[PDB]
């Protein structure tokens, strides 16, 4: 929500090449900003399941 | 008296590309995997049994590939196209199956009919349904009659199997050492096992080194073990020359200086040094029997050959250690090409012999204690063990056998559809077996021996210049031959058994030895008449005209070739300085009467193989022929392989600039096919206009390139304007980029999937969110249609989806959540088709093909046919171009002075050709040393009343004023090539971080940073620029503020350290976030940084 | 709401549902095109 | 993939001289009598219609229809 | 089979018989077009099997 | 010198990947390295008892 006004009517739009939540009423960002995986950690991460990972 | 020339000589290169040339060399070896050698292979291994239980057995009797088919319907079979297999993503495969018999309970079940695998089907193969149709019928099942084919299809990507090259097995090399010592290796490969034993002089004796000893031994023990004990027989092997018994003296002495002068004493002292895997004696005779020189074959532990062989290899060596005589690497006479069937075959074997292993093991598992119902292996028949080995073996590209310790990658490579070109030279790749492990630049080097075989100019520009190249236009690939009347005839021209005679008679100067794939076939006299013999034999028909045959006076041996791999080319046959080919023959073969088989039997072209032409006197042309000529080129013009047949007049460029020109025109736009518009792939580059060359080469003929061009044909003015075309820039007129020049059509592909899990969930498309304010979709699903799918002939805008995916949380209610394929791009996009498919697995697919259509700009790479690569530097108006007295406006000015440094006359000739074609309307040839003369396009000129030099009077359009010197006007063949300023240009906000490391990601598809590599902070270091370093490597980068106590030097956390459980000394304190990962990871590492604050001041 | 698609051989006008096996009436291919949409859309000759 | 109307350099229509140069290829003229008797007196008109390939029928041949 | 932006370069390079004496410039913008500075032309064509 | 107790880190250097499209997940390979550690420690205290 707005910190100031208190309005809920936030939106996710994508800026250039970046994510972040903004609303529509006055302009206001309230989270900047994202974390992301990089493809050269994905291929060297192994999987686990659930069930294996349980006992 | 000039000696006669036939003319029509050319016409003999045409009919050979109708049975051979630049595709049918892996189209015919997969023929001839899938048809003679997989029923060897199943013969191999046609009995398969288990030890427990006795009596029982699997029997294959004959195995089948049949047709391609899908397994798309319920336990149906149908027949699908190439097509459809490249838009459902699937592979292009045949059932292999196989007629059996076995023993249940003792009584024999046949069975006729029993798929065991699947098997990818190459492209126009015999089995292929491509093969034997007419364009009419390509047209029906949506296929170019101009695709060169040879390519698999496998999970709707297309993957080409690159040439091998390696080095030719069993075969002695000698070569020098790290020391400088100039030892011997051979490398003993049989259908089993490979070996590669060496010989060393490290210490004036011979040292023979081999895998399966702990330490080499004396050559003179192993003589003494294979069975002849005289040293003085040993001695006659070697040689009778002064100098090699000087040189073999040495280890004579040390062989004396120990107790081993019998057979069992050479054995022992052998097994001793045998490492571990009298029992010694009989290990070390079986490793000196069948491990040791495994390609030298013992009768009945009969080391007579095996000694002749290790005598002369010492000889070798003798003589190699006086003349510096080392044998090159490099030489491809000793090179061998594996193409795609002997590597299917052998992948095939490994799956076959792991399949019977495993079916081995279920069966000795399964029938001494199951039950009293008999246990049968149809039971067992995994079908998708050998279907997942070759999907995968194709796809990953990676071959790892363990039965031959072979592990490659890269052996198959997505196939490339940037142009027609583009696939046509990726199909007749040839990649190295070095695969840049050092920079040796002893093969990267361009050898002599590439004559005819591969193009000289044809490389990629970059890290693989050298190591990867192209085949010629005229070439072939031989096969295996059975090489039984090749050593009947041998033994029958009276080559004496090497048993028979003593090694003494190996030292005679007039003794050549004759060899049969480095195996010794014995000795003879007098070679002349043998080798003239041997090649009136294969003239006449009675050898296979693929086998060579190659003298070498140096070390007076006769090598007898008939392995496959090989590279041979044709020749023409020159008998008394007048070649066997008259005009009448050509006659013929013009009017149909005779086919280049017809030739190959009349004695009057033949294959010469490198060794081969190695001895034998080729003319270039008629007049060059001499009293000393056994054979004639073809064609000259040959030499050049699929690319650099593009070039016109390549011979009067330099050599980079024909590389540089081969490069891009292998990334080159244009059209595809035929069926460019049905296809669907990642990513297509198609111009609007495209037009064939006006200067084109006899290559681009045979390979019907004018069909598909790639370029189009401009008037370029060579000179200088407003200096916008500084470093190989060129100026572009707006009048003619509005009219349609050098316009292109971009098409890209965006897939999606919905698949059904494990639970009984699938993945469903929402509809379109309507606004219950304007009773009217959003903005963002504003393109959708009912179905949640966007329809075609719309726009689509940055950050608008196209599919409306929503997926289950689950795998009591089932939750979706919205994972929509949203478009990223900062232009508009078009979409042109929507295609819905649906999988075996209920899975439908969804395809969408965006188009683009972008105009020549600023920052757009353009090449011209020759090399000269260059970038739009400004767009003038029709009006600020100059102009001629019949009033026309040059598209391109090009920048004069490349021309000095570069040399590129060939693209004035090809521009004055062009010109005088366009004027007399005549297509002008600029065949590789040939084509049209200068003098021609001289007389074409002035007879229209043009300048007989290209340089026209022409009038400045900006001050309208006449230029005080004459502009070089005339029509050129540009072509604009993929790389684009749009999809190059990026910028980077602050935007998104990595986990690990809070930085910037790498690749613009990701939106990632530049990246300030080290050479960037030296620079930074030596401006002193220390303020605009610490912004750049820390504040703008990966910031961050830590809490340090300062009592132990520990990190903390928001102001607490939890290592003292106090938070007085704690201080914050800014960091790069790299350096508290790598203090975090030292502290793992047991290596503690303890950080000591102190105040700035 | 009637959703309509074309196929890839015969070119018929073919009404599906959702979770129906893509196919087609008269012949057995699998490849279903979308028609093209009705809205009007504009473009500049430049 | 078809004969484009206006010409790179000039500019003359062009599209409309490409189907009745066809007539001239069905008929006896050969490249340059048939460029001449067009009305193509600049070389560029003449490399526009000569250098043109038809794959527009090969294209329709693939077409849904 | 033509893509759509050809088909609208292609249509825009066909000239008009029209005097451009007797119209006017389309002000910035006015998509929609007014009786004075504008023309329109309707293209229909259904191919069909004779 | 001689380790006797092992500095797991924390899980920054160690990024977990929530791959939804699978029944599975991304861990690095020092994840692995201690769960084998871990693995081997208690088939030790079994085989001691
Ligand atoms: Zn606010
Ligand atoms: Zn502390
Ligand atoms: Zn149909
Ligand atoms: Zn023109």
């Amino acid at each position: 929500r707005c910190p100031d006004c208190g309005s809920t009517e936030l939106v996710e739009d994508s800026h250039y090449s970046q994510s972040q939540l903004v609303c529509s009423d006055c302009g206001c960002v309230v989270t900047e900003g994202v974390l992301t995986t990089t493809f050269s950690d994905e291929g060297n991460l192994r999987e686990v399941t659930y069930s294996r990972s349980t006992g | 008296a000039p000696i006669p020339t036939v003319e029509e000589k050319w016409r003999l290169l045409p009919a050979f590309l109708k049975v051979k040339g630049l595709v049918k060399q892996h189209i015919d070896s997969f023929n001839y995997f899938i048809n003679v050698e997989i029923k060897k292979i199943m013969k191999a291994n046609e009995k398969v049994t288990s030890d427990a239980d006795p009596m029982w057995y699997l029997k294959y009797l004959n195995i089948y590939v049949g047709l391609p088919d899908v397994e798309e319907s319920f336990n149906v079979t149908r027949p699908v196209s190439p097509h459809e297999c490249r838009l459902r993503d699937m592979t292009y495969s045949a059932p292999i199956t196989v007629d059996i018999e076995y023993t249940r309970g003792s009584q024999r079940i046949i069975r006729n009919a029993l798929p065991i695998g699947r098997m990818p089907i190459m492209l126009r193969s015999s089995n292929c349904v491509l093969t034997g149709k007419t364009p009419a019928e390509f047209a029906k099942l949506n296929e170019c009659p101009l695709d060169p084919g040879g390519y698999f299809i496998v999970k709707g990507v297309e993957k080409v199997i690159l040439i091998q090259e390696q080095l030719s097995k069993n075969r002695i090399i000698v070569e020098a050492d790290r020391k400088g010592a100039v030892g011997a290796s051979v490398t003993s490969s049989t259908h089993e096992k490979k070996s590669r034993t060496n010989m060393a002089v490290k210490q004036g004796r011979f040292y023979l080194r081999h895998n399966t000893l702990s330490e080499d031994i004396p050559i003179v023990i192993i003589f003494k073990a294979m069975g002849v004990e005289s040293d003085q027989e040993i001695v006659q092997m070697i040689g009778t020359e002064e100098h090699v018994m000087a040189a073999f003296g040495p280890s004579l002495e040390e062989c004396q200086k120990a107790q081993i002068f019998t057979q069992m004493q050479a054995l022992k002292y052998i097994g001793n040094k045998v490492r571990r895997q009298k029992t010694k004696i009989e290990e070390a005779r079986e490793l000196l029997a069948s491990t040791i020189l495994t390609h030298v074959p013992v009768k009945e532990f009969n080391f007579r050959a095996k000694c002749i062989y290790t005598a002369v290899m010492v000889r070798r060596v003798i003589l190699a250690q006086g003349d510096n005589k080392v044998d090159d690497r490099d030489y491809y006479g000793n090179k061998r090409l594996e193409l795609a069937g002997q590597l299917l075959s052998l992948l095939f074997e490994d799956l076959f012999k792991k399949f019977n292993s495993e079916m081995k093991k279920i069966a000795d598992q399964v029938i001494p204690k199951q039950r009293a119902a008999q246990f049968d292996v149809v039971k067992h028949m995994r079908q998708d063990q050998i279907t997942n080995g070759m999907v995968n073996a194709i796809s990953t590209g990676n071959w790892s056998l363990k039965r031959f310790k072979m592990d490659r990658q890269g052996v198959t490579q997505v196939l490339s559809r940037l142009s027609y070109i583009s696939a046509l030279g990726m199909m007749t790749r040839i990649s190295s077996q070095f695969e840049k492990t050092r920079k040796v630049s002893g093969p990267r080097s361009l050898q002599p021996s590439q004559w005819g075989m591969l193009c000289p100019s044809d490389t990629p520009e970059g890290e693989a210049c050298g190591l990867v190249k192209n085949l010629a236009l005229m070439t072939h690939i031989t096969t295996d031959m059975e090489d039984g009347p090749i050593v009947k005839l041998a033994s029958n021209l009276g080559v004496e058994d090497v048993n028979l005679l003593c090694g003494e008679e190996l030292s005679y100067p007039n003794v050549f030895l004759v060899f049969l794939n480095g195996n010794i076939l014995g000795v003879i006299r007098d070679h002349k008449k043998l080798v003239n013999t041997f090649r009136l034999m294969r003239r006449a028909g009675y050898i296979n005209e693929f086998v060579s045959i190659s003298t070498n006076l140096t070390d007076r041996c006769v090598y007898i070739s008939s392995d496959g791999g090989r590279l041979c080319r044709p020749y023409i046959i020159v008998k008394k300085q007048k070649p066997a080919v008259t005009n009448k023959h050509m006659e013929e073969l013009a009017q149909g009467y005779r086919n280049f088989e017809d030739f190959l039997h009349e004695s009057l072209v033949e294959y010469l193989d490198v060794n081969e032409e190695n001895d034998c006197n080729i003319a270039l042309y008629e007049h060059t022929i001499n009293k000393d000529t056994t054979h004639l080129e073809i064609e000259p013009f040959t030499l050049l392989g699929v690319c650099a047949g593009l070039i016109p007049y390549p011979h009067h460029n330099q050599s980079p600039r024909n590389t540089y020109q081969c490069a891009m025109g292998k990334q080159a736009m244009g059209t595809i096919g035929y069926n460019q518009r049905n296809r669907i792939d990642t990513l297509m580059y198609l111009l609007a206009y495209p037009q064939k060359p006006m200067v084109k080469t006899k290559t681009i003929e045979l390979i019907e390139f004018e069909k598909l061009p790639a370029g189009q044909n401009a008037t370029v003015a060579v000179m200088s304007y407003s200096g916008y075309d500084i470093e190989d820039a060129l100026v572009l007129n707006k009048a003619s980029l509005d009219r349609g020049f050098g316009r292109c059509l971009v098409y890209k592909n965006a897939k999606c999937t919905l698949k059904r899990y494990t639970n009984q969930t699938f993945d469903k498309v929402m509809g379109p969110m309507l606004d219950a304010a304007t009773r009217k979709p959003i903005w963002r699903h504003e393109i959708l249609d009912a179905d949640g799918i966007c329809s075609p002939g719309e726009k689509v805008e940055n950050k608008q989806v196209l599919v409306n995916k929503s997926m289950p949380t689950v795998t009591q209610q089932p939750q979706y959540k919205d994972v929509p394929i949203t478009y990223k791009g900062a232009t508009d996009s078009y979409i042109e088709k929507v295609m819905i498919s649906s999988n075996a697995e209920d899975a439908f697919l969804i395809k969408m093909l965006l188009r683009q259509t972008r105009r020549p700009e600023i920052g757009d790479k353009f090449s011209s046919r020759h090399g000269q690569k260059g970038v739009c530097g400004l767009i003038v108006p029709q009006e600020d171009m100059p102009f001629c007295d019949s009033g026309i406006c040059p598209d391109i000015i090009m920048n004069p002075h490349g021309f000095p440094s570069r040399m590129t006359v060939g693209k004035l000739i090809e521009l004055l050709a062009g010109k005088a074609g366009v004027l007399d309307g005549r297509f002008h040839y600029g065949t590789a040393f040939g084509g049209s003369k200068v003098k021609d396009v001289c007389e074409d000129l002035v007879r229209h009343g043009y300048n007989y030099l290209g340089k026209d009077y022409v009038t400045s359009g900006i001050t309208g004023e006449p230029l005080e010197a004459y502009i070089y006007f005339g029509p050129v063949y540009y072509q604009k090539l993929k790389h684009m300023v749009l999809d190059k240009m990026h910028a980077r906000a602050r935007g998104p971080r990595a986990v690990l490391t809070r930085q910037p990601t790498e690749g613009r598809s990701r939106d990632g940073g530049l990246r300030l590599g080290e050479m960037e902070r030296d620079c930074l270091i030596g401006y002193g620029a220390s303020m605009l370093l610490l912004e750049r490597l820390m504040i703008s980068s990966d910031a961050f503020e830590v809490d340090v106590c300062g009592q132990c030097g520990l990190l903390g956390y928001s102001g607490w350290c939890h290592y003292c459980k106090s938070s007085c000394h704690v201080s914050s304190l800014r960091i790069p976030y790299a350096c508290k990962l790598l203090f975090q990871e030292l502290q793992s590492m047991n290596i503690i940084p303890r950080l000591k604050l102190s105040k700035y001041n | 709401q009637p959703m309509i698609y074309i196929c890839g051989e015969c070119h018929t006008e073919n009404e599906i549902k959702s979770r129906d096996p893509i196919r087609c009436r008269e012949c057995g291919y699998r490849i279903m095109y979308k028609k093209r949409t009705k809205r009007l859309v504009v473009f500049d000759a430049r | 993939m078809i004969i484009p109307v206006r010409c790179f350099t000039c500019g003359k229509i062009v599209g409309n001289k490409w189907e009745a140069y066809l007539g001239l290829l069905q008929a006896e003229y050969t490249e340059g009598d048939a460029l001449d008797a067009l009305g193509l007196k600049r070389y560029c008109c003449r490399r526009m219609l000569l250098a043109h390939v038809d794959l527009i029928e090969k294209l329709l041949n693939y077409a849904p229809l | 089979i033509v893509q759509d932006e050809i088909l609208a370069h292609r249509l825009g390079l066909i000239p008009i018989h029209a005097d451009p004496r007797l119209f006017e410039y389309r002000n910035q913008g006015d998509e929609e077009g007014t009786e004075i500075d504008t023309l329109q032309f309707r293209l229909q064509v259904r191919c069909t099997r004779n | 010198l001689i380790l006797t107790r092992l500095l797991v880190p924390p899980l920054c250097i160690r990024p977990s990947v929530v791959s939804d499209l699978k029944s599975g997940t991304n861990e690095d390979d020092l994840t692995m390295k201690l769960t084998e550690i871990i693995f081997l420690n208690d088939v030790i205290k079994k085989h001691r008892i």
